[PDB]
Order: structure tokens, then sequence, then C-alpha cells
């Protein structure tokens, strides 16, 4: 006679999956993002415990940033955790030791890593007044800067240097050397350059993940 | 037991040369990707190069394009790094890495300060 | 005197060393070489259990063998009801990266964690009813790999920062700590008399604890790359471990040595998750190739390969009564065998 | 000179563990085997089980 | 438009009219009598007299500026014709007329099987491809659901054009009119489904933040439930206002009922497949060459049958003499497209999908193995 | 215009001309020839 018993549990189950639905429609209306870099990278600038959580919504669609904070200099292990998100922001110092070609060992790992070949990377470029009073006082450490010559798609804005537009692109080429040679389009790289202080890296981040998605959904029908 | 014995670094007149060389035990060395890491004094571990399961692709750092040369030899297990024209900037302590996982494209944690397919070095001065 | 450190620590690795090559008198194969073959071994997915968004990187059998816990990337941990197909309970989390579930033998508990270094505790007997959490345990500095019950008020737990804990529930203090691994401790297993457990890091190395002297008893090498999984035989005189090199080994606590490998040449994939038999005769493995093969565990032949699912299989266990294998993937579901 | 009570902790561990009773493996193979033999019949997923006994589909 | 049924209405209200006239007479020299001939009522005349009498306009098919003529003899009689029990007369000046000659029998016949073959293969083709996307759990997505509607709709057109020229050419009765009725629901249905996955895909692109249930069920409504409406109105003004017989012959500019919303869906249909081959091109060109031509060309020719830019071609061309070749070049090209239009969609997305492929791989595979 | 609504009003009326055409031919068979 235990269908009284039985009953039971198909009640409970009822409620539970009329919860699921309503956490799967908020699930996929909100967009992860892994932000990744280096120390003394400018990660904590463009953000104004294992994880740290940062939410915000830009034009009432909702991304959840997160931050690994508490954790070894491994990244083997728990990085194949933020497979399945939208976006890898990864801040680079654009400017002792050399963190541009540890930064760039990074990316190519990242970039080759087998369960992170469908997660696209969203490059920021930082520190560009740095870079730019710099070299205005890169050949020691890259010996294909003075091989270099600025390329065709060169967009400075009214007032550069011929000369630091020349270090920025090369080293925007650098991370596209990597990114261009494997993939064919199943992620992607929007590299992007910052300064200090602008507020356009929150745009920035809705566009590129607007793209992304559009790919996606290109991808499913088959046209690209 | 994965083993790892580097060899050869001493004590060179600048302009001279070295030819470090590493010996592995404990895994198969031909399905795997190994790598030279440096410590200068004072400084953390970078990396120097890298080269692939069949030494197909030789990847170098900027400071070292056109001195160094890696090589392999696979029947004899080992792993060698030539170091020609050498400057005091060179100056640190090599280690031979191996990458952590077989067949793989990328490895990543090479030059963590705890890393368990790394070497125990041999000093270079300059 | 780094250097004599050195020298004195070879010198008693290679007497350990010809420690074990004198008690190999004889291999594995060699005396099982007369047993009759196992025969082929065919299992069918019995139920598919759905509701997971996202992927699931834990499960735990319950000591009932009909509950089953899973945890799922999405924030949710789920009491299914494998016999009938339902969910019995449905809990939210606090932070969505769980990378570990347990199910306490008593059935009152379930504890998660992961990439927030906290192992919380959650109470499913409650007078009221609804599942609440009862502790959060603080204290590990990486994130938390594995963590396994012994009573309703002891727990084990397995971190990212090389470091092993003995849990008191009532008052969230840290008994005992384990060290000695360094790399990031993957993986746990309990004997079946909750007096040792085994844990295998990212430096291919085996250590063997004692849960109330707190020290390190033995250490097992053999393997090429990370351990990530490990089980008991169910004698507690041997343990397999699954690595990033594609290879099953065994190892036995009295010999103190590797008996057997179990490897095949098109097998280039990483092994996730290792489980036994009740008898202990067959070896169940889930590899990144999206299949879990089923080993002969007194020889090296593939009596079987469970297939099914289309993503990374990353969780296996078996059944208290041996009736079901559970696997678990990262296309967000949940499968029967039998 | 951290790396000096590392190598030293090491070695007081190696000797730890470098003293330890060990049987022949062919004995502990011995023990494995009667172990897998004494419990073949009351194993599921080795020996099935007739469906009115699956609790899993019957 | 005009029926035999009128026809012989018109002859029997002429004769009623003859024969009022002819008793006025009749009850009133030597003359010939008027008399009624079945088709024309000739008057009285006078003897010796060749009477032309102008083509009745009650006869459709007549010269309406011809005349004909009959003989009145001197006797007081209409003349007769030597060697035969018939009176003369000659009507060549109405009937030359409309010597035309039969021969679009055939390019009726010849379209028939052009569109009976098309649609038997596609109707066949999309079957086999809703069994497949419907007994695979793993394509079931939004996607294949709005596939799935596009498929029925359209073997549901097939079915009631089958149904349509078997009930109705094998009239004035119920099944005539209900299988009509099928046969334009079921059309506007396939039009309004073909703009739906239009519109799924526009909004997939240009919004790419919208809830999937509340969507699915607006869609779902819209392409079944408008062509409710509007096929509703026309049953409703033909059953009072015309009424006539079967439905199928057009009865006076309220054939734009069902017209005007498909004319709208295909032009609204052409400006999304416009704009979503733009995006196409700019996202192209923003990856970094005649590769990037190459694969333009691939997605617009297979977008090309899915939002059916075929029918933006004749569809401003408006009703034409079916002498024409305007008609002749417009009936053979949309008939095959029409039919075969569903097999293209079958074709592409559902056999030569990578989704399907995979999945029916592995489970021949795995049922390979199972033996 | 959709072709196949026009193409049901094409071959309707080119069935109704033939039948309207055989009366006024049978009427005319004997009257004129």
């Amino acid at each position: 006679d235990q269908r009284n018993e039985e009953k039971a549990q198909r009640e409970a189950n009822k409620k539970i999956e009329k919860q699921l639905q309503k956490d799967k429609q908020v699930y996929r209306a909100t967009h992860r993002l892994l932000l990744l870099g280096a120390g003394e990278s400018g990660k904590s600038t463009i953000v104004k415990s294992g994880i740290f959580e940062t939410k915000f919504q830009v034009d009432k669609v909702n991304f959840h940033m997160f931050d690994v904070g508490a954790q070894r200099d491994e990244r083997r292990k728990w990085i194949q955790c933020f497979n399945d998100v939208t976006a890898i922001i990864f801040v680079v110092a654009s400017s002792q030791t050399n963190r541009l070609q540890a930064a760039l060992k990074l990316f190519d790992s990242i970039w080759n890593n087998k369960w992170l070949r469908d997660t696209s990377v969203i490059l920021f470029l930082n520190k560009q007044d740095l870079l730019a009073e710099k070299v205005l006082a890169i050949e020691d450490y890259f010996p294909e800067f003075a091989r270099y010559t600025t390329p065709e798609d060169a967009t400075p804005e009214p007032g550069e240097d011929p000369r630091v537009t020349r270090a920025k692109y090369f080293i925007r080429d650098e991370f596209l050397r990597i990114s261009t040679a494997s993939g064919d389009g199943r992620h992607y790289c929007y590299p992007h350059f910052t300064c200090a202080v602008d507020t356009e890296n929150i745009r920035r981040v809705f566009n590129d993940c607007r793209d992304i998605i559009q790919r996606m959904h290109l991808r499913q029908y088959e046209l690209l | 037991q994965v083993q790892l014995q580097e060899s050869g670094g001493g004590l060179v007149q600048p302009g001279g040369s070295l030819r470090l060389s590493c010996a592995a035990s404990g895994f198969t060395f031909s399905n795997y990707k190994m790598n030279w890491v440096r410590q200068a004094p004072g400084k953390g571990l970078e990396w120097v190069s890298d080269i692939s399961q069949s030494g197909a692709s030789i990847s170098y750092t900027g400071s070292v394009k056109g001195r160094f040369t890696i090589s392999r030899d696979n029947a004899k297990n080992t792993l060698y790094l030539q170091m020609n024209s050498l400057k005091p900037e060179d100056t640190a302590v090599y280690y031979c890495a191996r990458c952590p996982a077989p067949f793989t494209r990328d490895c990543f944690d090479v030059t963590s300060t705890t890393y368990a397919y790394r070497g125990q070095g041999t000093q270079v001065t300059v | 005197e780094l250097d004599q450190l050195r020298q004195e620590a070879e010198q008693l690795k290679n007497q350990i060393r010809d420690a074990r090559k004198a008690c190999a008198d004889a291999t594995l194969s060699q005396i099982t070489n007369n047993i009759d073959p196992v025969g082929r071994i065919q299992m069918r997915t019995r139920r598919t259990l759905r509701g997971h968004l996202a992927k699931i990187y834990a499960m735990h059998w319950g000591t009932d063998s009909r509950l089953l816990v899973s945890a799922s990337q999405d924030g949710k941990l789920i009491i299914w009801d494998s016999y009938t197909t339902n969910k019995v309970h449905a809990i939210p989390l606090r932070s969505s990266w769980v990378m570990t579930c347990a199910y306490a033998p008593s059935g009152n508990y379930v504890a998660c964690g992961g990439l927030d270094n906290i192992c919380s505790i959650y109470n499913l007997k409650t007078r009221e009813g609804n599942v609440r959490v009862s502790r959060e345990l603080a204290g590990h500095t990486g994130y938390l790999s594995c963590c396994r019950f012994l009573d309703d008020n002891q727990i084990v737990t397995s971190s990212g920062d090389t470091t092993c804990a003995l849990w008191d529930i009532e008052t969230g203090q840290q008994t005992t700590t384990f060290t000695g691994h360094t790399g990031d401790v993957m993986s746990l297993s309990l004997a079946p008399d909750t007096r040792l457990f085994v844990s295998g890091a990212c430096d291919a190395s085996a250590k063997l604890w004692d849960v109330r002297e707190g020290m390190c008893r033995q250490t097992f090498t053999g393997h090429e790359s990370d351990i990530n999984a490990i089980c008991f035989f169910p004698n507690g005189n041997a343990f397999a471990t699954g690595s990033d090199d594609a290879t099953c080994r065994l190892f036995d606590l009295r010999a103190d040595q590797e008996l057997m490998t179990y490897s095949h040449d098109n097998i280039i994939c990483g092994i996730t998750s290792v489980s036994f038999s009740k008898s202990g005769r067959l070896l169940l493995a889930g590899y990144d190739d999206f299949n879990c093969n089923v080993w002969d565990a007194l020889k090296a032949d593939r009596a079987g390969v469970l297939a099914g699912h289309d993503n990374r299989v990353s969780c296996l266990g078996v059944t208290d009564d041996g009736m079901a294998v559970a696997t678990g993937s990262w296309d967000s579901f949940l499968k029967i065998w039998n | 000179t951290a790396s000096i009570a590392q190598a030293r902790k090491l070695v007081e561990q190696l000797k730890m563990e470098a003293n330890i009773d060990r049987i022949k493996v062919s004995k502990a193979a011995a023990d494995l085997m009667a172990y897998c033999e004494a419990h073949a019949k009351e194993d599921p997923l080795l020996t099935p089980v007739p469906a009115s006994e699956n609790p899993f589909r019957e | 438009v005009m029926t035999k049924e009128e026809q012989i209405f018109l002859l029997h209200r002429a004769q009623a009219q003859c024969e009022k006239r002819l008793k006025e007479v009749l009850q009133r020299g030597r003359p010939c009598l008027p008399e009624w001939d079945h088709i024309l009522c000739w008057p009285l005349g006078a003897p010796g007299e060749v009477v032309a009498v102008p083509c009745p306009d009650y006869i459709y098919d007549f010269n309406h500026k011809g005349h004909a003529y009959r003989r009145c003899d001197r006797n007081g009689s209409w003349e007769l014709v030597p060697g035969h029990n018939r009176t003369w007369a000659n009507y060549s000046e109405c009937v030359k007329f409309l010597t035309n000659e039969t021969r679009e029998r055939e390019v009726f016949d010849r379209l028939a099987m052009i569109y009976t073959v098309g649609y038997s293969v596609s109707l066949a083709s999309l079957t086999v491809a809703v069994l497949i996307l419907a007994y695979f759990r793993r394509l079931h997505c939004t996607r294949n659901y709005i596939h799935m509607h596009l498929f029925l709709s359209f073997m549901l057109r097939a079915v009631s054009i089958f149904v349509k020229d078997a009930v109705l050419y094998s009239a004035g009765y119920a099944g005539c009119r209900v299988a009509v009725t099928f046969f334009l629901y079921f059309l506007a249905t396939n039009y309004y489904w073909i703009l739906v996955e239009g519109l799924y895909l526009h909004s997939l692109i240009f919004m790419a933040f919208f809830s999937e249930k509340k969507y699915l069920w607006g869609f779902t409504v819209f392409g079944w439930g408008l062509p409710a409406v509007f096929v509703a109105v026309w049953v409703s003004v033909r059953a009072t206002l015309a009424n006539t017989g079967c439905w199928d012959l057009s009865s006076g500019n309220k054939k734009w009922i069902i017209q005007v919303p498909i004319l709208a869906s295909i032009v609204l249909n052409f400006i999304l497949f416009i704009n979503i081959v733009r995006v196409l091109a700019t996202k192209l060109r923003e990856t970094n060459t005649r590769q990037q031509y190459r694969k333009l060309l691939k997605s617009t020719l297979v977008l090309m049958p899915l939002f059916g830019v075929h029918y933006i071609v004749f569809m401003a061309t408006p009703y034409t003499e079916v002498s024409g070749t305007l008609w002749q070049v417009q009936m053979h090209y949309e008939m095959l497209f029409n039919s075969f239009q569903g097999f293209f969609v079958a074709i592409i997305y559902c056999f030569c999908n990578g989704e399907v492929q995979a999945e029916i791989k592995k489970s021949w595979s795995r049922w390979t193995l199972a033996l | 215009a959709v072709s196949e609504h026009q193409l049901l009003h094409d071959k309707g009326k080119s069935i109704q001309d033939l039948r309207r055409r055989e009366l006024l031919e049978k009427l005319l068979a004997k009257l004129h020839t």
C-alpha cells in the first residue's frame, strides 16, 4: 500500500524540478569570466579566499567575474574548471626579469590545452603610458624588434609617436603569432590596449562577449 | 622513480662555452617535451629553451637565440644544451625540466617554485 | 652540510631499492597465469540521471546502495534515489566551483568543497526538514580536492596546498595535519577499518598515513605523471592508482612494491577514476577518451568497455553490495550499469 | 637555510620508512588470489544476478 | 468565371422572352415569324430577305460584333436546306471567332507531374528526417524543435496538395470545400514557418539574449495561429458573399485575404536574409584571401533554401494569361522549386549536419558491437 | 501571387471553359453544320 510513500516522493521530486527550471533560466542568462594575470600586471586595476567574485551588469546583461586569490602557481589542475566560460580575460603588463615572455608562455599553454580549446581570450595589454615613456627614453629582450615594421592596420590616436605605436604593435603581433597557429575556428583572441585609468574596458568585454556568443550560434548552424 | 640529474656546469671565461647534459630515468623519454629553466641569483625562475618529442620544434628565449642550442638523444635518454659566446648575464643555476603529461602540445608549470619534474640543478658562473 | 644530506638521502633510497628488489621472487603474472579468464563482461545503462546544468566533478554512493549524491559546477548538490530516478534533495551551494562531494556512512551528512578552500557540512536529517549547512571548515591554503568522512564527527580532507588534514566537526578544528607531498594532493581512500588512508599527489607518489599516529608510513613510486585516482583493495592490503600516463598500477602494503600495470598501446588518454569490484577481481577505470574500461585485476586483460558518455568521465563508484557501478561525466549525466 | 631543514627531515623520513619488514611478492600475490577466489560467488558485477534479484530492471 | 450552368440559365431566360414576343406576333401578310433555334431568337422577317441578327449578348464565347443570317422564303416560311428536314442558317460570324484550339491541357498535366514527383521525394525525405531528429535525445534543442515544426509543415503541405487534386479533379459540395480550405491553411503555415526560422536566426544573432521558452511558445503560435485567423476570415467571406460551388474558382478580389500575408512574409524573409549575409561577411572579414569568398558563397547557398529566397523572383508578377510565356516560365520554375525545397532542407539540415552524422555513426557503432 | 494558388485557379478555369464550349459546340453542331 506504500503508494502512500511513493506519491510523497513524486511530489518532492516535482517541487525540485520546478525550482531547477528557475535555476536553469538564471544560469544560462549569466556570463562567466575568468580574470587571469601575473603579479604586478594591472589585474587589480580592472576590478576597480581561493576565489574572488565580482558581479556587474552592462546593458541589462549579467556578467560574473572570478579571480583566483589564494591558490599556488601550479594551475594545471584548477584551470580545467574554467572551461565552459564565455571568455578568459588575460591581463599583461606591456612595458629585472622577463615577465613579457612568461605571459607569452602562459598564453601559449592556455591556448593549446586540450580542455580550453573551446574557450576564447580577451587580451588586455596594460600599461601603455609606461611603454611610451620607456620607448622615448625592448631590443635586448626581443631581437626581432629592429627587424619589425609597424603594421598596415596601425591606427593610433592623433598625437602619437611613430615608435611607441611600433612597440605596442610588436607585442600584439607576438601574441597573435601564437593564437593564429592553432584552433582554426573554435576559439578566438580579442586583443586590446588599455592604460591605467579608462572606463572603456567594461564595454569592450561586453562587445567581445557578444561577438563570441554570435560566433557560437553561427557555428551551430554551420555557417562559419 | 622520475629522476633528472644535470651535469657540465663550471666557471667559464667570458666568451667561452659549455655543454650541459641531462640524464633522465623513470619515464619514457620519447613521449615528452623537455625544457631548460634558469635561476639567476636574486631573481626568479625564467625559461630558456624547449624541444619537442622528436626534435622538430625548438623554441628559445630572446636573449639566447643564436647562442644556445638544444638537442635530444632518445636512444641515450639524454638532453643537451650547447651554450656559446657566454656573457656575465648568464650566471645562474640551470635545470632540466620535463612537461607533466605525455603527448601534450602544452605544458604548464615548469617555472614554479615547487615543481616535481625538475632536476636539482647545475651552476654556471661566467 | 646540504650536500652531505643529499648523499645520505641517496644512500637511503638505494638501500630501500635493494630491500625491495630482494623480495620480488616472482611476479603476479607468473602466479595468476593458470587462473581461468573472467570472460567478456557486458553492462548496460539501467538508469540515466538528468538534472545537472553543468559538468559533474564528484559522486559518492550511500552506504545503503540506493541513495547517491552528485556535485555539479553550476552550484548544486543533488541526492538521488537511484531505484526510482527521483531527486530526493537539491542543495544550492554558495561557491559554484565544487570539486568533491562525500556522503556520511550514517547518512545524516553531506560534505562539499572546492576552489573556496572550505569544506561545508550539510545536515540532511534536521529537526525542521530543509537542508542547512552545519559547519564550514576553514583552514586550508589551497583548493579542496577530496574529502571522506570517518564518523559523523570526523572527516579527512585533501588539498592543493600539499597537505591532508583531519577535522573535528563539532569544534571546527584541525586535529592532525599531514605533510610530505611536494605536489597538489588529488585523492584519498580510507581503509575498510578506518585506521589508514593513502593519498596520491601531482608528484607521482602515493603515501600511506596512520590516522591516529599522524605519521606517514610508506611511500610508493612507479608512476610517471600525476596521480588522479586511488582506490583501496577490498581487504586493505593493496590499492590501485590512475595517472596521466594512461596507466593503472597495483601496489602492495606488505611487500612495499608495485605488482601489476594495466596499460594498452591504444590508450594515450589519462585516467580519472578507479574502482574495485566487491570481490576485487575487476578494476574499473574512467578515461579522458570518454570510456570506462574494465580490467581483470589478477591479470592485465580488458574484460569490457562501458561506452555511452559523450564527454570526459570524471567519476566512478561501485555500491557497497556490488550491484551497480555509477559513472558521471562532463556531459552532465549520471549512468548506472549492471 | 630552510632547504637544510627540508633535507634533514627528508633523511629522517627515509630512515623511518627504510626499516620495515617485507613479505615476498609471491606471498602477497597468493593472498590476493585467495581473496578473489573466496568472494567470486558474492559479486554481481562478475557473476550477474537473476533479474528477479536485480533491483535495477526486473 | 463563366460556368456551364449560368450559360444554360441565360439560354432559358432568352427562350422565355422569345416565346412571349412570338405570342405577341403570333396573335397578330407573309412574313417569316420569329423562332427560337436553341441559341438565338430570330425576329419577324419579310419574304425574300436575308435576316441579319447581331450575335446574342448572352452567349459568352460569341463575337459580339458579328451577325447571324437566316433566309426568309418568299412563301412566308424560313428557307429550307435542300435534302434535309431543317431550315437554312449561317452562324459563322459569331463562332469563327472562338476557334482558338486547346493546347494547354498538357501544360497542366506536365505541371502536375513535376510537382507530384517533387512532393513525393520531399515527403519521403522529410518523414525520415523527423524520425531521425526525434529518436536521438542528444539532438533535442530549440533549433531542432523549430526544424521539426518546419518539416511537419512541409509534409502537411504535400499531403494537402495530394488530397486536393485527388478530391477536386477526380462539384458544389462540402468535401471539395474542406479540401480547398486545408490546402490553403497548410500553404500558409509552411510560408509562416519559413518566416519563423528566419526570425529565430535573426534574433539569435542580433538579440542573442532571450528566454527560450517564451519565444518558443510565441513562435509556435505564430506558425500555426495566424494562418488560422486569415483562413477563417476567408471561409467566412466565402460562405456569405460568394458561396458559389467549390471555392476553387476565384471570386472577385477576395483572394487577397490569404495572399497579402504570404507575400509580406516573403519580403520580410528576403530582408532578413540580406541582413544575415551582411553579418556573415563582416564576421568572416574580421577573422583574418579567396577562402573568404568560397566560404561566404557556401553559406549563402546553404541559407538559400531555408529562407526560401526563390519566391521573390515572381511574387510581384500579377495574374497572367495562361497562353503567355510569363505564365509558362513562372509555373515551371515555381513548381520545380516549391516541390523540391523540402528535400533541400532535409538534406542540408538533417543529413549533411555534423551532429546528426556523429550521432548516427556512434549509434551504428555501438549496435555493430552489440552483435 | 502565390504560384500554387494561381495554378489552382488557372486549371479550374480551363475545366470550366471546356465544359461551356462543349454546350455551345453541341448546339452549333447541328444548327450550323
